[PDB]
RNA sequence: ACAAGAAGCGAACGAGGGGAAGUGAAACAUCUCAGUACCCUUAGGAAAAGACAUCAAAUGAGAUUCCCCAAGUAGCGGCGAGCGAACGGGGAGAAGCCGAUUAAUGCUAAUGUAGAAGAACAGCGUGGGAAAGCUGACCGUAGUAGGUGAUAGUCCUGUAUUCGAAACAUUAGCGUUAACAUAUUAAGUAGGGCGGGACACGAGAAAUCCUGUCUGAAGAUGGGGGGACCAUCCUCCAAGGCUAAAUACUCCUGACUGACCGAUAGUGAACCAGUACCGUGAGGGAAAGGCGAAAAGAACCCCUGUGAGGGGAGUGAAAUAGAACCUGAAACCGUGUGCGUACAAGCAGUAGGAGCCUCAAUUUAUUGGGGUGACUGCGUACCUUUUGUAUAAUGGGUCAGCGACUUAUAUUCUGUAGCAAGGUUAACCGUUUAGGGGAGCCGUAGGGAAACCGAGUCUUAAUAGGGCGUCUAG
C-alpha cells in the first residue's frame, strides 16, 4: 500500500502559501521563508491583540487629559472627580464625547470639579 | 523457533519462590577465621532478592 | 450480524498504536521518546539484562548454589480438585496419564491436599500426604 | 425456538445455537480473522543488501564537500534500498474454537431476529438450469440469496453458479462473511439440524 | 596399431576437501562470529543417511529422513558474552534386500506439442461517439474477462460445455537384447599411548565417534555398548555391499493468484540496458514511457533565407490535443492593470489607520466585499545544540518528488472478547478459514541444595525461635 504524498503536500503547502499573501520577496513565495512568515504573523497578531487593549486605553486617557485640560482640571483630578461622584462612564465613553461632544464634556467636568 | 535466552548463570543463584526469589548471601567463601561468629551464623542462609533488583532477575531469568 | 458495514471491535478492544517521530503535534516527534544524545537514544541500544554499567552485576557478587535432581522432573504433583478428569475409580500413574493430569514420560505422582474429591477411588501406586488420605477416605476412597 | 418453514411445517430449532444473543464484539473479530484469512501476503522489496550495485563508498569520507556517503543503495538516495523493505508474511489469526462456535451461533440467531433466515423443506432442480432456480426463487421472494443443504445437487450447483447475488454451500463450508454479506439465507431444514448439532 | 567414452558450459539445492575476519564479550587473548563468507572437487532429480556391534531401563522399543513438542530444559562456558542437547511423546512417510543397476528395442495405454464449434437486444432521448439514461425483451452448465469513440451476459475476441493428431517427444505396464554387478559374514581390524578434531559437552570425573604418529587383540567357551571405572543384568554382532517415500531448491515450462509497484516506484533495465558512459583491467553503471477514438499528422496561401518559427485555411469533440504533443503544479522569468514608493534607517510583519482604485446593493458616496498601505505603536528568522543563542555557533540557494522506530519470533504488563477450576491445541489430516488431531503448554501448592514431606516445609538436639508459604481466576 505504497502512499505518494503529492496531493496533500500540494495543498498543504498552499494553504501556508496563501496566507502569506502581500508578503515581500521570498516570504510570499517559496514556503520555507513563508512558514515561519505566517508563524512569526500569529505571534505578532497574538501579542498585539493584548497590545490593542493597552494601546487604547492611552488614547482614551490622552483625549481626556486634553478635554479636562481645555476646561478646567486636568486628567489626575478628573478621574478622582469622577470617582467621587459615583460615575461609572468608562474611559472609552469619555475619550468619544470629550473628542465628539465638547458641550457635554463639559457639564461632564463640571461635576467633577463641583466634587472636590 | 527463536526463543528468548535465559541467562544459563543468573539461574544457578536465583531461585523462584511463591512472591518473589531467593539467594544466598555472600563474603562466606574464603577468609572466614576473623569474621566474628555472628557474621559466620547469620550470612548463612536464604535470602530474598531486593524488590530494587527483582526487575532485572526477571529479565535474565524468564522462564522460572 | 446485521452486515459488514456495522461491526464494531467493542470499543475499549481496540488502541491506536505509537508512531514515533511524525510532528510536534503527536507527541513523539523528532526524538521518539528516546530523550538527548546518549547510549540509550542511537539505534541499536538496547538495556542487556545483567549489566550495571561496570561493577560485577548482581548475579555474579553472590555465589551458585544447589543442584538440579533428576528425580523431581519424573515425580508430578497431583491435586484433589483435578481428579475430576479420570475415567473410571482407579488412580494410578497410566491412569493420571490418560487424563491428561500427568505428563506421559512421569514415573511417580504424588496426590496432595489441595481441593476435595467427589468420588470413591482406589490408589494403588502413587504416595498420597496425612491431608489427602484422610480426605480421600472420608469420600469411600482407598489407597493400596 | 419455533420456526416455520415457507409451505407452513412446523420445525423447532435449538436456542443454544439459534436464538443465542448479538455479541457484536465477538462477531466482529470471528469476521475479521476470516477476512484477513484471505490474504495471501505475497510482495516483498528489495533493502540495502538486495539492491544491484551500491557496494563500493561513493567518495571518500572528508574532503570533496559533499555529505558523506557510503552506498549508493543508500534508503536515502533515489534508487536505494527501502529502509525496512516489506516481505512476505502471513495474515492468519487464531480464533477459539469456541468463539468460532459461538460467533455462528450469534449469526444465525440474528438472522432469524431480522427475517433473514428462510426455512424450506428441501431445495432441488431436475435439471442444471439456470432459469429453473431462478424461478424458484422468485416463488420463495429471494431474488439473491445464500442457499445452505446437506449435500448440494450435482445440478443445483450449476444452476445457482451463473446466477449474480446467489450461492449454493453445504452446511460444512459455510464461513461467517457468506451469512452476512448475502441479503437472505435459504437454509434447509435437513442442513438447519446440521448447525444444531455442530453448534 | 584397432573400438567405446570423456573434455566444455550452465540457476539454486546435495556431498566432500580447505577455511577467515569485521563483530560480541561494552577492552582483549580462551570463547563468539562460525564451520559462516570465500576458494576448490564432484553428482542427481534430488543428494546424503539408512536396517542396529541402535536406543531404553517402562508395562520395553525396533532402519534412515523431515515437521510440532520435550526446551531455552539437562548440560557446556575467561561458568563471562554466549553456546545448547537428548530420552521420550504427537505426526509425515514407511521396506527391507543380496542386482531395489544402466542403456537400448518392440507392443499396450494415457498425456503433451497445432486446433474446431460455442447462446442471447431492440426502440427512443442526450451525445463527436452509447457500452451510460428511459421503455420493453432474450440467453444462462455462458453474469464481475479483455476490448470496441463514455460503464456491454446478448458488438467483437472470449467464457460454460463438447471434442480432433499424420508426426514426434514424455509417463506407465509387458516382453526381449547387451554392459556392469552379484559379499558370504570380514585383522594391521577393535582396543591402547601421544597430538589434534567432532560430539550441546572449551580436559573436564569425560564416556562415544574420527585419525597424523607409534602400536595392537579376542575372534562366539568370543566381542561392542549402556557417559570415568568395576561387578551384575539388558541389548546388539563392526572391520562386505545396497535400498523407495516423506526432505532441500528454481536457470526454467504451464495454469492461477495478490489489502504487491505503477515510470524518482517496481528488476540496474516498461524505451534498441548490462546499453551509453567511466576504467589498463577485474569492475562500476545511468538517463529515457503517454497526440488523438481514428493520422483524419495540417492540401493550399502568407511573412521568412525554398531555413527556423508562426499566422490563416483545413481535420478533429477538443489543435494554449500540432508531433519536445494527455493533465501541465511549484521554483524561476516576462507583459498588462490598480494602488504605493525618490527626507527616509534595521527579521520586512503585526495592531491600528488616512487617502486612492474597483465591484454589489441602496434613491444615490451610505454601507458591504476586494486591491493598495501614507502615517503611528510594538517587534533582533527557523532548526540544532546548550547553563545560556539575534547571535559573529550548526544546517539549509529555491522548488518539486523521495527520505528515518519496521518485520519475525519469544516474553511481560494493560485493555477487550470467548470459555472458566479450568483454558487451549501444535505439527499434521482434511473435499483446506470448517471438522478432526489432547502430543504438549499455562493455571490449580509450597518448602528444601536435595532426598523427602506437603498447607505446610526448611534449619535445629528442639514440637523453641526464625525463614519461606497458606486463607483462588485463570
Amino acid at each position: 500500500a505504497r502512499v505518494k504524498r503529492g496531493v496533500q503536500a500540494n495543498r498543504r503547502h498552499k494553504k501556508i502559501l496563501k496566507r502569506a499573501k502581500g508578503y515581500y520577496g521570498a516570504r510570499s513565495r517559496v514556503y520555507r521563508v513563508a512558514v515561519q512568515a505566517v508563524t512569526k504573523a500569529g505571534q505578532y497578531a497574538y501579542r498585539d491583540r493584548r497590545n490593542k487593549k493597552r494601546t487604547f486605553r492611552r488614547l482614551w486617557i490622552a483625549r481626556i487629559n486634553a478635554g479636562a485640560r481645555l476646561n478646567g482640571l486636568s486628567y489626575s483630578r478628573f478621574i478622582n472627580g469622577m470617582k467621587k461622584a459615583n460615575i461609572t462612564i468608562d474611559r472609552r465613553v469619555l475619550a468619544d464625547i470629550a473628542m465628539h461632544d465638547a458641550a457635554t464634556f463639559g457639564a461632564l467636568v463640571e461635576k467633577a470639579k463641583a466634587e472636590l | 523457533k527463536v526463543k528468548m535466552k535465559t541467562k544459563s548463570g543468573a539461574a544457578k543463584r536465583f531461585k523462584r519462590t511463591a512472591n518473589g526469589f531467593k539467594r544466598k548471601q555472600a563474603f562466606k567463601s574464603h577468609i572466614l577465621t576473623k569474621k566474628s561468629s555472628k557474621r559466620i551464623r547469620q550470612l548463612r542462609g536464604l535470602k530474598m532478592v531486593d524488590k530494587s533488583d527483582e526487575a532485572a532477575v526477571r529479565r535474565m531469568c524468564p522462564y522460572i | 450480524g446485521l452486515r459488514l458495514n456495522e461491526l464494531s471491535p467493542g470499543v475499549g478492544a481496540k488502541k491506536t498504536a505509537q508512531r514515533r517521530g511524525r510532528g510536534i503535534g503527536s507527541g513523539l516527534g523528532k526524538t521518539g521518546g528516546r530523550g538527548v544524545k546518549g547510549q540509550k537514544s542511537r539505534s541499536g541500544s538496547s538495556i542487556r539484562a545483567g549489566f550495571e554499567g561496570g561493577q560485577t552485576p548482581l548475579y555474579r557478587r553472590l555465589p551458585k548454589f544447589g543442584f538440579t535432581s533428576k528425580m523431581a522432573m519424573t515425580t508430578a504433583e497431583v491435586r484433589l480438585s483435578e481428579l475430576n478428569k479420570v475415567e473410571g475409580d482407579v488412580i494410578s500413574v497410566a491412569t493420571l496419564k490418560t487424563a491428561n493430569i500427568i505428563r506421559h514420560d512421569m514415573k511417580r505422582a504424588r496426590i496432595i491436599l489441595s481441593g476435595d474429591v467427589t468420588k470413591a477411588y482406589t490408589f494403588q501406586g502413587v504416595k498420597v500426604t496425612k491431608g489427602a488420605k484422610q480426605a480421600i477416605e472420608a469420600a469411600g476412597g482407598s489407597i493400596e | 425456538m419455533d420456526l416455520k418453514t415457507v409451505t407452513g411445517a412446523a420445525v423447532e430449532l435449538s436456542d443454544t445455537a439459534f436464538g443465542r444473543e448479538f455479541n457484536e464484539a465477538l462477531v466482529h473479530q470471528v469476521v475479521t480473522a476470516y477476512l484477513a484469512g484471505g490474504r495471501q501476503g505475497t510482495r516483498a522489496q528489495k533493502t540495502r543488501a538486495e539492491v544491484s550495485g551500491g557496494g563500493i563508498k561513493p567518495w571518500r569520507q572528508k574532503g570533496t564537500g559533499r555529505a558523506r556517503a557510503g552506498s549508493i543503495r543508500s534508503p536515502i538516495w533515489r534508487g536505494g534500498g527501502r529502509a525496512f523493505a516489506a516481505k512476505p508474511q502471513d495474515w492468519s489469526q487464531k480464533v477459539n474454537r469456541k468463539m468460532y462456535r459461538g460467533a455462528m451461533q450469534c449469526i444465525l440467531a440474528e438472522l432469524i431476529r431480522q427475517e433473514r433466515l428462510i426455512l424450506v423443506e428441501e431445495l432441488t432442480i431436475s435439471a442444471p438450469k439456470t432459469k429453473e432456480l431462478i424461478a424458484k426463487l422468485s416463488e420463495l421472494n429471494a431474488p439473491r440469496a445464500l442457499i445452505i443443504t446437506k449435500e448440494v445437487d450435482e445440478n443445483l450447483y450449476l444452476a445457482a453458479r451463473n446466477i449474480p447475488h446467489v450461492n449454493v454451500l453445504d452446511t460444512s463450508e459455510v464461513d461467517p462473511v457468506s451469512l452476512i454479506a448475502f441479503d437472505k439465507v435459504i437454509m434447509s431444514v435437513e442442513a438447519a439440524k446440521q448447525f444444531e448439532e455442530a453448534l
